[PDB]
């Protein structure tokens, strides 16, 4: 598991970067690591005996929305039993009535 | 495009690399300490070699950024820590020679044994031999024999090594733009930068001299009382006005005077406080001791132990199946791993050691948020002082009565308090002159005021003038007496203990005053006092990010070392000694010697 550390800019909402080019820190042009030219990717070191603040958390950031669409696949609805030969208030697939 | 940004990025990279490397090394070390096995040694060696190689590689790249072009006072400290040439200033052969000389000195000290005359098949090694004799013998000739022997066999095999050690260390110190190696050690207290809190390297000597000039009367009275009392056990070996022989102080070197309690007790009829029987009669275990310590620490508002501490830290000896090293130690492996390694028994001494170690752990846990390079104490004295204040506060009779370990009808008298104060004094007050003198002699040797041929002529001369102890036999320049100690033969500083002892009583006085305590200081408990804990927290979380003067001022209220609380803590004992020795003589003369 990896995470970005250096970048010569800030991010914007919902942006993803996969770039692996080396990061420049000095005036001189750069070719390869060595001097002030660091690799902008560093990995984690998760172990089972870490403290509570360093143990890995599987984090589902459900940053979900995007509701609007020609289609609207929906959340699930509850159904009840059916009663016959009696005066009831019925709702069938959005058709609402009494009888 | 500036230098500050590049330095910031460099420290940012180093911070993330060092955490993983140090965690691997610490885990390997702990795994070795739990067992004793060859593969554990192999893993520890590999991890240590990798960590040292990484640190050495990272040290070189940090010199590219000049120290004068950066004005932040926070990254500057980290760069100063990193920009330090360790021992690479000299050529490779000189560094190899220095490593060899240090290893030879350590090996010579570690495996030294002395054999009884005319009995080559009976040789002892100090722990159950010399030092045991040193601690539990009332004879005279045996103590002198052991004291002279140990030095005779060890110091002459270390002096020629020490000469080259001093020469090479001075060469390295001058190559590092310093004055000498003593200045190199005094630099730990050096503060430069923010105005109003500066502390030059030379101010420490003057501060120590001024502070020690005030302790002399109490030490004089205590020395007079001890000398008067010891004339009953050694009737024909102690001068009425002379100095105390160094081989009758209950220790190999005289560092502590604790083993003289059985000879100088004021009231032997009335017994002291010992709750071991109460511990046994209620079926107590190590877990109960540790949870009682945790309860005491939470009583003042501090946080309590993480769940992992109750799992990964061993509390009792595994037994014959395994083989561990029983020595209390607080381990901070990093990344939220805090552990305690101690073999616990049902005894009051362990009941206090648990508090000392848990104070260690609390102080370590306080500054976990600071960067990696700043995760330490303000100086080399705060840590043990914070550890020891809890141990002093947890032994009060009021606390013992409150927790049910003592009978509620035990009427505490004004006669047991003198016994407790004397027992504390014999182990606290009686060690400051020794430490001060040793550090002063070492500084004088490193500076160059003492030529090579006038070392011992000063070493025994300072003793008579400060500590009040006289050598029982004459010595020439071949001997190297100070090297017999662990902290001298191995490269270690010694001014930590004086500062720690002076800081602990000042902190205790501050907390007791903040706790609305009425009465003498020796009967003070910081339990059930939130105001006495929060103040301490203001110092706990600073770490090394601020000068030690500011950290000290944040709790006590003064930015300089002080001695008045120490004398205030021993006021009734001082009055009792003044009343008792009205018919005796205080002071010593440097003319009487046992051998002449
Ligand atoms: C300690 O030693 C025992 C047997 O000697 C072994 O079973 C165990 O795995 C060892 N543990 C470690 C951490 O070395
Ligand atoms: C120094 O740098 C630290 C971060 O490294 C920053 O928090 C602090 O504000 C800086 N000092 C000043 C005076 O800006
Ligand atoms: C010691 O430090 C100086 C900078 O203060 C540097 O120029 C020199 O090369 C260093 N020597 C080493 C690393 O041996
Ligand atoms: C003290 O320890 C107890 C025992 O788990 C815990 O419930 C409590 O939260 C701790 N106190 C603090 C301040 O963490
Ligand atoms: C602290 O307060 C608690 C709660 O009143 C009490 O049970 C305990 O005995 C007190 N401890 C001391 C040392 O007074
Ligand atoms: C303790 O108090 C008694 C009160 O009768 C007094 O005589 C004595 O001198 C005091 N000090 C000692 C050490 O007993
Ligand atoms: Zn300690």
């Amino acid at each position: 598991y990896w995470y970005r550390l250096f970048r010569k800019s800030k991010l914007k909402p919902f942006e993803r970067d996969i770039s692996t080019e080396i990061y420049q820190a000095g005036n001189k042009p750069c070719k390869g690591k060595g001097p002030n030219c660091y690799f902008p990717l560093q990995s984690y070191g998760f172990r089972p005996t870490y403290g509570v603040g360093h143990q890995p958390y599987r984090v589902v950031v459900l940053s979900f929305e995007l509701l609007h669409a020609p289609a609207t696949v929906c959340g699930p609805k509850k159904s009840t039993n059916l009663v016959k030969n009696k005066c009831v208030n019925f709702n069938f697939n959005g058709l609402t009535g009494t009888g | 495009s500036t230098i500050e940004e590049q330095a910031k990025t460099f420290l940012d990279k180093f911070n993330h690399e060092a955490e993983d490397l140090f965690y691997q090394s610490s885990l390997a070390s702990w795994n070795y300490n739990t067992n004793i096995t060859e593969e554990n040694v192999q893993n520890m060696n590999n991890a240590g070699d990798k960590w040292s190689a990484f640190l050495k590689e990272q040290s070189t790249l940090a010199q590219m950024y000049p120290l004068q072009e950066i004005q932040n006072l926070t990254v500057k400290l980290q760069l100063q820590a990193l920009q330090q040439n360790g021992s690479s200033v000299l050529s490779e052969d000189k560094s190899k020679r220095l490593n060899t000389i240090l290893n030879t000195m350590s090996t010579i000290y570690s495996t030294g044994k002395v054999c009884n005359p005319d009995n080559p098949q009976e040789c002892l090694l100090l722990e159950p031999g010399l030092n045991e004799i040193m601690a539990n013998s009332l004879d005279y000739n045996e103590r002198l024999w052991a004291w002279e022997s140990w030095r005779s066999e060890v110091g002459k095999q270390l002096r020629p090594l020490y000469e080259e050690y001093v020469v090479l260390k001075n060469e390295m110190a001058r190559a590092n733009h310093y004055e000498d190696y003593g200045d190199y050690w005094r630099g730990d207290y050096e503060v430069n930068g923010v105005d109003g809190y500066d502390y030059s390297r030379g101010q420490l000597i003057e501060d120590v001299e001024h502070t020690f000039e005030e302790i002399k009367p109490l030490y004089e009275h205590l020395h007079a009382y001890v000398r008067a009392k010891l004339m009953n056990a050694y009737p024909s070996y102690i001068s009425p006005i002379g100095c105390l022989p160094a081989h009758l102080l209950g220790d190999m070197w005289g560092r502590f005077w604790t083993n003289l309690y059985s000879l100088t007790v004021p009231f032997g009829q009335k017994p002291n406080i010992d709750v071991t029987d109460a511990m046994v009669d209620q079926a107590w275990d190590a877990q109960r001791i540790f949870k009682e310590a945790e309860k005491f620490f939470v009583s003042v508002g501090l946080p309590n132990m993480t769940q992992g501490f109750w799992e990964n830290s061993m509390l009792t000896d595994p037994g014959n199946v395994q083989k561990a090293v029983c020595h209390p130690t607080a381990w901070d492996l990093g990344k939220g791993d805090f552990r305690i390694l101690m073999c616990t028994k049902v005894t009051m001494d362990d009941f206090l050691t648990a508090h000392h170690e848990m104070g260690h752990i609390q102080y370590d846990m306080a500054y976990a948020a600071q960067p990696f390079l700043l995760r330490n104490g303000a100086n080399e004295g705060f840590h043990e002082a914070v550890g020891e204040i809890m141990s002093l506060s947890a032994a009060t009779p009021k606390h013992l009565k409150s927790i049910g370990l003592l009978s509620p009808d035990f009427q505490e008298d004004n006669e047991t308090e003198i016994n407790f104060l004397l027992k504390q004094a014999l182990t606290i007050v009686g060690t400051l002159p020794f430490t001060y003198m040793l550090e002063k002699w070492r500084w004088m040797v490193f500076k160059g005021e003492i030529p090579k041929d006038q070392w011992m002529k000063k070493w025994w001369e300072m003793k008579r003038e400060i500590v009040g102890v006289v050598e029982p036999v004459p010595h020439d320049e071949t001997y190297c007496d100070p090297a017999s100690l662990f902290h001298v033969s191995n490269d270690y500083s010694f001014i930590r203990y004086y500062t720690r002892t002076l800081y602990q009583f000042q902190f205790q006085e501050a907390l007791c005053q903040a706790a609305k305590h009425e009465g003498p200081l020796h009967k003070c408990d910081i339990s059930n006092s939130t105001e006495a804990g929060q103040k301490l927290f203001n110092m706990l979380r600073l770490g090394k990010s601020e000068p030690w003067t500011l950290a000290l001022e944040n709790v006590v209220g003064a930015k300089n070392m002080n001695v008045r609380p120490l004398l205030n803590y021993f006021e009734p004992l001082f009055t009792w000694l003044k009343d008792q020795n009205k018919n005796s003589f205080v002071g010593w003369s440097t003319d009487w010697s046992p051998y002449a």
